[PDB]
């Protein structure tokens, strides 16, 4: 559920 | 010879094998940046933030490294660190694998959790506080906006795809993370060897937000699975003058992928790397890239993947 930034 | 003096110099000269279940008459060819010093196409980046840094004085005996991230970076910047010798922290959520914080516990970093619910801003925000307390002992390399990032690109990923092809290289498949490999590739081949290649940029569908820019379109970001990939903005280190084209992948059919070059190719690649091949196998069997060979970038590796649903 990787998002805003990660990763990365 | 050929010795390096510490492990940070044997970045790169990664392989290119050419996939037999996948495009049209073998067009589709992938680069494994899985064979690389900490196993992931990150290390050519944490090797040259760190040489440039020494360079231009902001790195230098005694200083410390200070920065934020939850991926292969963090990995990357840990081995750098422990073969030149710096002290370094890494800030990332409560939330990381176990795996992965054994691993960098393993190569010697100070290892800083922030709250779950904070995410990478939570992260961001504690590794620029402690910067601040003491902003001449601390540098933060900032993948994101680091210009040492797509140059190293440049320098190596690019010539050795241009090379290992003998310049017969029409398309480049690529995710985007923080954008500096499809950008020192395509800068690389582009203006370097001055072939005029389609820059293929593959970002998920959860998330797509090149796409929406593009189009002039509202950009709304979201949550996926191809890890990796995805930030969920538009990076600094993403040039989209040098981006020809645009595809969007699932999580579901990445992952699918990803399980296929495994079983059918022999090739141990991570999630990215199935997205990236799922991009390439559509234009692939385009009559428009009959002709193309198509050059894929795989990022990491699956074990890198044990814990997840790669598995």
């Amino acid at each position: 559920t990787f998002e805003y930034g990660d990763g990365i | 010879m050929a010795i390096y003096a510490d492990n940070s110099y044997s970045i790169g000269n990664t392989p290119l094998v050419r996939l037999k279940h996948f495009g049209h008459n073998g067009n589709v060819v992938v680069k494994i940046e899985g064979r690389n010093p900490s196993y992931s196409v990150k290390c050519r980046i944490g090797a040259n933030m760190v040489w440039q840094a020494e360079k231009d004085g902001t790195l230098t005996k005694g200083k410390e490294i200070v920065d934020a991230t939850s991926g292969n970076t963090g990995i990357a910047l840990a081995y750098v660190a422990a073969a030149r010798g710096y002290k370094i922290t890494l800030t990332m959520p409560e939330t990381m694998s176990l795996e992965r914080k054994r691993l960098l516990c393993g190569l010697g970093v100070n290892l800083v959790l922030t709250e779950g619910a904070k995410g990478m801003k939570g992260a961001i925000a504690k590794a620029e506080e402690i910067v601040a307390s003491d902003p001449s002992r601390y540098v933060m390399l900032k993948q994101f906006e680091n210009p040492a990032n797509p140059q190293i690109h440049r320098e190596t990923t690019g010539p050795e795809i241009w090379k290992d092809t003998d310049g017969k290289v029409d398309v480049v498949v690529a995710g985007v993370g923080t954008g500096g490999s499809i950008t020192g590739i395509s800068r690389a081949i582009k203006l370097d060897f001055g072939k005029q290649i389609t820059s293929v940029a593959v970002e998920p569908v959860e998330s797509p937000v090149i796409s929406q820019t593009l189009a002039g379109e509202e950009v709304k970001p979201g949550p996926h699975k191809i890890q990796g990939i995805g930030a969920g903005f538009i990076p600094k280190n993403l040039d989209l003058s040098i981006i020809d084209r645009v595809e969007t992948v699932d999580s579901d059919t990445a992952l699918a992928t990803a399980r296929r070059l495994m079983a059918e190719e022999g090739i141990l690649a991570g999630i990215s790397s199935g997205a990236a091949v799922a991009a390439a196998d559509r234009l692939a069997k385009l009559p428009e890239f009959a002709d193309k060979l198509i050059v894929v970038i795989l990022p990491s590796a699956s074990e890198r993947y044990l814990s997840t649903a790669l598995f």
